[PDB]
RNA sequence: AAACUUUCAACAACGGAUCUCUUGGUUCUCGCAUCGAUGAAGAACGCAGCGAAAUGCGAUACGUAAUGUGAAUUGCAGAAUUCCGUGAAUCAUCGAAUCUUUGAACGCACAUUGCGCCCCUUGGUAUUCCAGGGGGCAUGCCUGUUUGAGCGUCAUUU
RNA sequence: GUGCAGAUCUUGGUGGUAGUAGCAAAUAUUCAAAUGAGAACUUUGAAGACUGAAGUGGGGAAAGGUUCCACGUCAACAGCA
RNA sequence: GUAGCGGUUCUGACGUGCAAAUCGAUCGUCGAAUUUGGGUAUAGGGGCGAAAGACUAAUCGAACCAUCUAGUAGCUGGUUC
RNA sequence: UAUUGGCGAGAGACCGAUAGCGAACAAGUACAGUGAUGGAAAGAUGAAAAGAACUUUGAAAAGAGAGUGAAAAAGUACGUG
RNA sequence: UUGACCUCAAAUCAGGUAGGAGUACCCGCUGAACUUAAGCAUAUCAAUAAGCGGAGGAAAAGAAACCAACCGGGAUUGCCU
């Protein structure tokens, strides 16, 4: 919020971590199951709560 | 006596329960008096306890223990069985004298409903027992 | 609540009393559960036989004292009549009762009897270590019935 | 390739030590390239050895420590046994094998014969 | 009819140790029968296959083609045979995944421990 | 305007996360976890939240020491090392 | 027992339009609101929860029980009914059909199934093998999964090998005389079991 | 007469019924006794050549040591020295270690990557200040070691 | 745990309504060029206005957490595009 | 009399809304018993209340959460060839 | 003697993806609430990706040929439908 | 002045123990109401749920200050009754 405690960048700065698609080659591993990355996270839609 | 904490006397339910101040405690002061100390020297383990003296605030007791850890007691085959971790805080579970006292572990008539252990012998004359073959 | 000719029951199902259902399933399994641990408590127990030696004994009350009964100990009396302590006769299968008594003799002289009959057909091992095997004969109680 | 163990757990005590500032100083360059290159697995097979080598370097200290306290009352918390929490409490064989002079004579006197029955 | 008391004939326990088994219980389950010559000549009848070795299709679409291993790709529960090869559409050429229980051992490629085995098990060998 | 009015000032927080289950239920007054109870000594948890009780018992987790102890059981707590054979 | 239950969801009372079986509360999932506990309700409780302490064993007189194996015994004489009970019995020479006692030793299982043959039995082994089909139910797949018909009882009177010998020809059961089953000496209550009886055995039964 | 409405049909649509599946759930039974201050359960952050997650792991991080096995791993890239061998493996086992930040949580705190004290050692011209490395400091209690207090109190002196 | 039309029944799916209600507060938009498959709506030039310093300006606290900036880019989203 | 606070009347707009209380005009008050940030206190038969049974997170003549709890129902609705 | 927890097993006239535990799937997930708490949906191409080279219309998506396959009346919208 | 004893302290003193978790079963403490009674106060639900303290592979009980009243029995526990 401008001037965070240490606890909050480092939650932030994991939650960014998150949030990329899936790297396309685990799409083709054998037994893939995964199609798309189910948790994607979007600072407007879903606030993460501190 | 024990005073049924409950604000301001409240009870909430049934006339039989409102009652506050004529209450009584099942466990004998004897009974508080290891517990605390139980605690308060929580590696000994209650030996036992004798009354010394009262008054008319006061009853004071003087607990005795068992230190289990220490090689004297460790040997001694004749005390050592408080080393077991079966006894840990025996006193808590009233299974000192006056633990088996207040629970009235005592043989005989004057005692069937509270002598194998009441909860137990309450829960098993309740306990409904169907056979493959019923009967 | 009240209908037709039928008797009053007395059904006491008032209490949560689903809670505390007993269905003997395992009654067949706790069989076996018992049966080996008995063939296992006989192989431990070297020959000797399951259980230990019991005395005669009037039943109690009005209604069983027609009837006589396997004892469970054999009054101090019993012993030192068939010549042996108490100490030791623990040491060959016998029980021994302190808290019985002998009032009665037509009983008193059974037991003994009963207690010399054990004697005879039993053999005690030495204390050394030669192990002789002799097969266990599995139950005192069958082999001196009452 | 790599590194081994039974071959490091024969290097001389400074030798290792040195050996790891190699892999480290490796490692260093690999990372270096890694931001150069696409794809780079070499830098796995290193940073595993000096794992490896660490491995080595503190087993030997430890057992080191080991022997030379082996044998008496005290040696550090972390080289005696872990059992349980109540193992480590239970009675040692001896405290829990005492017996009583006067259950011992006891025990002497009429012990449990080993008899059998038939005639 | 199973008589112990540590097997299970219950189809949902056994699919399940199939199909989660880890990859050392895949080799010995991906076993291949030997040869008719190759088995005459140890006095054994089966063998966990491994790369190297030297098969011919018995059963299959691919019967009657042979040839060498190329991968016992455990993770599919396949062996991949370098001589039998789907030509694909675009002229390239996947291979086909291939079963040694619808295989058959023609040479075996022989090991220090390979050889043991064929000597745990009661074998001659050449 | 009870409403959305009032809603518009919603902008401070009750709870922070808490230190021992990072769970923003560390009430900033009143200083405790609304969730675990921290710093209580004990943890929060009663007969009644058994749902809840589910949530966070022993194997929700890692399990970082426990997941063994029944191997080391298993073995007898071997204290020493496999020596060889062959092959 | 506690399933259909894992809620916490109430009425919603009258007065809203809608139905009123309890309800889950508290928005954000979808579940939010959803019929509850009800029988009807999908995912609730299922109506009169199914219960351990049905009655699954039953008591029969035990006296009536062995009436019911004695009259089960003598229809295995009786070549009519142990012709109808499936049962191809009319290749084998005389019924009851007994054979002698040295069936009760032969170790190996290739050899009874032959010795089986010589007395009578084979066109009744070929019944089963020639039947062996699929479970039609799902118990095909709950360990049961394949559906082939009984073969013939052969009552050895002491054991001597027999009884490994033919555990494993399929159809094939042996019991001791001293026992006697009524399931298998009449499978699904249907009388007239082809039973082979080992001579040691005929004679026991007396 | 079209269109439009409607009905039945064929094809095509919407939907996901049915049927057949089942590495799941349910209940039954048998065996067995092992969390934690030797820091447990839980948490937070990290860790892969190419991961967001699940799984697993801890700055030695999809893992190190050992042992058994006897050639894989595999989505691609890869080493290539690993194949008649102290040796492949996202393998099994597991007895040795590593094990961030925490947590009963223990130098003090904590909505702070906040702030002390002691020892050792290294650099800075330093017993005192600064910086890096190592190692340490919670409470209640039991046994003992030491050091004390009290005309509570026994004796000894001149 | 055996037959459904109903239980303002559960869950899911689907109609008629209906290409209908509507997309009307906050004064306002126009001309070309460039780009691009495609331009009322983007970019630039030009015009007409607006907020009018109690701001539609220049910064911040709480709160959000990458929304900043560049490059690429339009399947979903921005209730025409 | 502005802004600030307020919320009188149109019983104006909206009344499937811009909005689960808004918009317009008109109005009360506008230097103090004024407005208001943050920090801090008070908890459910309890709190707070310049007093309306008001307020206590769209909840108030007794909060929300879970559990006892499938509470009971002489009443309503349904009850499958 | 006890045991809806733990470690390891054998089973069932059990349920068969709106069922059965809430979860057969990255399920106590996502998502909701200040919080205590609440808590979903969601399995099935084929034996094998052989997941459609190439041709042409098209800005692309796609279409029409072709092609693969036992079958496209199986085209990652994938059994039946 | 010197040495003790009793009683209390203090050490990052020498070595150790307690906390927390789990809680299906087990030993305690505390402790309801819904309900039934066709009303309700005793009663019942129930010495149950919630709350608390304390153990183990079982716990607890256990070698009689017992049962009797017999021709007497003879630690404890659980089953049938
Ligand atoms: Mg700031
Ligand atoms: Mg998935
Ligand atoms: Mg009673
Ligand atoms: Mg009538
Ligand atoms: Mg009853
Ligand atoms: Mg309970
Ligand atoms: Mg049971
Ligand atoms: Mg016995
Ligand atoms: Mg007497
Ligand atoms: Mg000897
Ligand atoms: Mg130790
Ligand atoms: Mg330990
Ligand atoms: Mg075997
Ligand atoms: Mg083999
Ligand atoms: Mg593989
Ligand atoms: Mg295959
Ligand atoms: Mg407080
Ligand atoms: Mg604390
Ligand atoms: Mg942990
Ligand atoms: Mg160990
Ligand atoms: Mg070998
Ligand atoms: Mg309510
Ligand atoms: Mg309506
Ligand atoms: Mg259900
Ligand atoms: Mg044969
Ligand atoms: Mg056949
Ligand atoms: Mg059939
Ligand atoms: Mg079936
Ligand atoms: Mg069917
Ligand atoms: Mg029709
Ligand atoms: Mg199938
Ligand atoms: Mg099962
Ligand atoms: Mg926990
Ligand atoms: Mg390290
Ligand atoms: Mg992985
Ligand atoms: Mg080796
Ligand atoms: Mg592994
Ligand atoms: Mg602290
Ligand atoms: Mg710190
Ligand atoms: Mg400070
Ligand atoms: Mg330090
Ligand atoms: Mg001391
Ligand atoms: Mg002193
Ligand atoms: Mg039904
Ligand atoms: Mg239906
Ligand atoms: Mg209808
Ligand atoms: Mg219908
Ligand atoms: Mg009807
Ligand atoms: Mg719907
Ligand atoms: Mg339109
Ligand atoms: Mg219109
Ligand atoms: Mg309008
Ligand atoms: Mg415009
Ligand atoms: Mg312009
Ligand atoms: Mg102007
Ligand atoms: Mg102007
Ligand atoms: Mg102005
Ligand atoms: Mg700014
Ligand atoms: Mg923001
Ligand atoms: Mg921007
Ligand atoms: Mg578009
Ligand atoms: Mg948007
Ligand atoms: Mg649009
Ligand atoms: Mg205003
Ligand atoms: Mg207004
Ligand atoms: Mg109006
Ligand atoms: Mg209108
Ligand atoms: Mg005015
Ligand atoms: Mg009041
Ligand atoms: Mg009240
Ligand atoms: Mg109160
Ligand atoms: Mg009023
Ligand atoms: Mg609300
Ligand atoms: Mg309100
Ligand atoms: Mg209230
Ligand atoms: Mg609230
Ligand atoms: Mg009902
Ligand atoms: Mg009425
Ligand atoms: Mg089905
Ligand atoms: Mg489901
Ligand atoms: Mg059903
Ligand atoms: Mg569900
Ligand atoms: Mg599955
Ligand atoms: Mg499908
Ligand atoms: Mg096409
Ligand atoms: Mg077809
Ligand atoms: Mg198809
Ligand atoms: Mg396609
Ligand atoms: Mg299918
Ligand atoms: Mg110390
Ligand atoms: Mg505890
Ligand atoms: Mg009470
Ligand atoms: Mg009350
Ligand atoms: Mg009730
Ligand atoms: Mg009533
Ligand atoms: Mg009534
Ligand atoms: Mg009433
Ligand atoms: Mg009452
Ligand atoms: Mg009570
Ligand atoms: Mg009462
Ligand atoms: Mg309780
Ligand atoms: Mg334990
Ligand atoms: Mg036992
Ligand atoms: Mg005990
Ligand atoms: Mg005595
Ligand atoms: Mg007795
Ligand atoms: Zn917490």
């Amino acid at each position: 919020a401008a001037q965070k405690s240490f606890r909050i960048k480092q939650k932030m700065a994991k939650a960014k971590k998150q949030n990329r698609p899936l790297p396309q080659w685990i799409r083709l591993r054998t037994n893939n199951t995964i199609r798309y990355n189910a948790k994607r996270r979007n600072w407007r839609r879903t606030k993460m709560n501190i | 006596n024990r005073k049924r904490p409950v604000p301001k006397g409240a009870t909430y339910g049934k006339p039989t329960n409102q009652g506050v101040n004529e209450l009584k405690y099942q466990r004998s002061l004897r009974a508080t008096a290891e517990e605390r100390v139980g605690r308060r020297a929580a590696n000994l383990r209650v030996l036992n306890s004798y009354w010394v003296n009262q008054d008319s605030t006061y009853k004071y007791f003087e607990v005795i223990l068992v230190d289990p850890q220490h090689k004297a007691i460790r040997r001694d085959a004749r005390y050592n069985w408080i080393c077991d971790p079966v006894h840990k805080h025996r006193e808590a579970r009233g299974l000192t004298a006056t633990g088996k006292k207040s629970r009235g572990i005592n043989k005989g008539h004057k005692f069937n409903n509270t002598k194998a252990g009441r909860r137990k012998t309450w829960k098993r004359q309740n306990t409904l027992s169907l056979w493959r073959y019923r009967k | 609540a009240i209908s037709k000719n039928l008797p009053i029951l007395k059904n006491h199902f008032r209490k949560h009393w689903q809670e505390r259902v007993k269905v003997h399933f395992d009654q067949a399994g706790k069989k076996v559960s018992r049966r080996n641990a008995r063939a296992t408590r006989a192989a431990k127990i070297a020959p000797r036989p399951l259980d230990l030696l019991r005395p005669v004994v009037r039943a109690p009350t009005v209604k069983y004292n027609r009837k006589v009964r396997a004892g469970r100990g054999f009054t101090l009396a019993e012993v030192k009549a068939a010549g042996l302590t108490a100490a030791y006769a623990r040491t060959i299968g016998i029980a021994v009762d302190h808290r019985r008594q002998n009032r009665n003799q037509e009983i008193f002289d059974a037991n003994v009897q009963r207690l010399k009959e054990y004697q005879s057909k039993i053999i005690v091992f030495p204390r050394n270590g030669k192990a002789p095997e002799a097969e266990q004969v599995l139950s005192a109680a069958a082999t001196f019935p009452i | 390739a790599g590194v081994k163990a039974y071959e490091l757990r024969t290097k001389s005590k400074e030798q290792l030590a040195s050996q790891l500032v190699d892999l480290k100083k490796e490692l260093a360059e690999l990372k270096v390239q890694k931001l150069s290159r696409p794809s780079l697995p070499k830098i796995k097979t290193v940073r595993k050895s000096i794992a490896c080598v660490l491995t080595v370097i503190n087993e030997q200290q430890r057992e080191a420590v080991r022997q030379l306290y082996k044998g008496k009352k005290y040696q550090p918390k972390d080289l005696r046994a872990k059992k349980t929490r109540a193992l480590r409490r239970a009675l040692t064989k001896f405290e829990a094998s005492q017996v009583t002079e006067k259950q011992r004579k006891k025990q002497i006197a009429f012990p449990q014969r080993k008899y059998a029955i038939k005639a | 009819a199973k008589q112990s008391l540590d097997v299970s004939s219950d189809r949902r326990k056994a699919r399940k140790a199939y199909f989660t088994a880890p990859s050392s219980q895949r080799r010995v389950l991906l076993s291949a029968p030997l040869s008719k010559e190759l088995r005459a000549q140890y006095g054994i009848k089966a063998l966990p296959i491994r790369r190297d070795d030297e098969v011919l299709v018995v059963r299959g679409s691919k019967k009657g083609q042979e040839g060498k291993i190329s991968s016992v790709y455990r993770l599919k529960f396949a062996v991949q045979v370098d001589k039998v090869t789907k030509e694909k559409v675009n002229g390239a050429s996947v291979p086909i995944n291939l079963h040694p229980s619808k295989l058959v051992i023609t040479k075996l490629h022989l090991d220090k421990d390979r050889k043991a085995l064929i000597q745990r098990k009661g074998g001659k060998l050449e | 305007g009870k409403g959305t009015p009032s809603f518009g000032k919603r902008h401070n927080k009750s709870h922070t996360l808490c230190n021992r289950c990072g769970r923003r239920s560390f009430h900033v007054q009143k200083k405790t976890c609304s969730s675990c109870g921290y710093p209580a000594a004990k943890t929060r948890s009663y007969n009644w939240g058994a749902k809840a009780k589910r949530r966070h018992t022993t194997g929700t987790g890692r399990m970082r020491y426990l997941k063994h102890v029944s191997r080391r059981f298993k073995n007898g707590f071997q204290t020493g090392s496999a020596s060889k054979a062959s092959a | 027992e506690k399933a259909g239950h894992q809620t916490s969801a109430e009425s919603w009372g009258t007065g809203r339009a809608v139905a009123r079986i309890p309800r889950v509360g508290g928005g954000g999932t979808g579940r939010s609101g959803q019929g509850a506990f009800g029988n009807m309700c999908r995912g609730g409780r299922m109506f009169a929860p199914t219960k351990t302490w049905r009655k699954w064993n039953v008591k029969v007189n035990h006296n009536e029980k062995r009436y019911a194996t004695a009259s089960a015994i003598a229809a295995t004489a009786v070549a009519s009914l142990v012709l109808a009970r499936g049962h191809r019995v009319e290749k084998i020479p005389e019924i009851p059909l007994v054979v002698s006692t040295d069936l009760e030793s032969i170790q190996k299982t290739k050899e009874a199934v032959a010795a089986l043959k010589a007395v009578g039995a084979h066109s009744d082994l070929l019944k089963v093998l020639k039947s062996k089909k699929l479970r039609a139910g799902k118990g095909k797949y709950r360990n049961r999964r394949w559906t082939q018909r009984r073969g013939p009882l052969v009552v050895y009177a002491e054991d001597n090998g027999i009884v490994k010998a033919l555990r494993n020809v399929p159809g094939v059961e042996t019991a001791n005389v001293a026992s006697l089953n009524l399931l298998q000496l009449a499978p699904g209550a249907h009388l007239g079991r082809f039973v082979i009886w080992t001579e040691a055995a005929f004679t026991k039964l007396d």
